[PDB]
């Protein structure tokens, strides 16, 4: 139960698509977010144990 | 397995005294002192909700 709660509720940091190397042919830069956490009691009841 | 799409979002989060705060600037007109403008802005904020 602890492993399923630590594996299905973890902060995700994806980065961006306008990164600092920045090979030629790029004008746009957008940060990507995931929001892979739970905040309500209804979402905690659907954690897959097995 | 995802609903990836474009959205709108800020790239800078500023918190003041524990609460998330947004900055605002302004200058009083001629003939009006600083304290009268300060209490005017205080009344304009206090006219809003909690």
């Amino acid at each position: 139960v602890g492993s399923a709660l630590s594996a299905q509720n973890i902060q995700i940091s994806a980065g961006s698509i306008g990164s600092l190397p920045a090979v030629r042919g790029q004008t746009v830069t957008a940060t990507v977010t995931a929001q892979g956490q739970l905040g309500t009691a209804e979402e905690f009841g659907n954690v897959i144990l097995r | 397995i995802a609903t990836v799409s474009w959205q709108m979002g800020t790239e800078q989060s500023v918190r003041f005294n524990g609460y998330p705060a947004m900055e605002l600037s302004g200058s009083p007109a001629t003939g009006v002192s600083t304290g009268q403008a300060m209490e005017a802005v205080q009344k304009m904020v206090d006219e809003l909700g909690s």
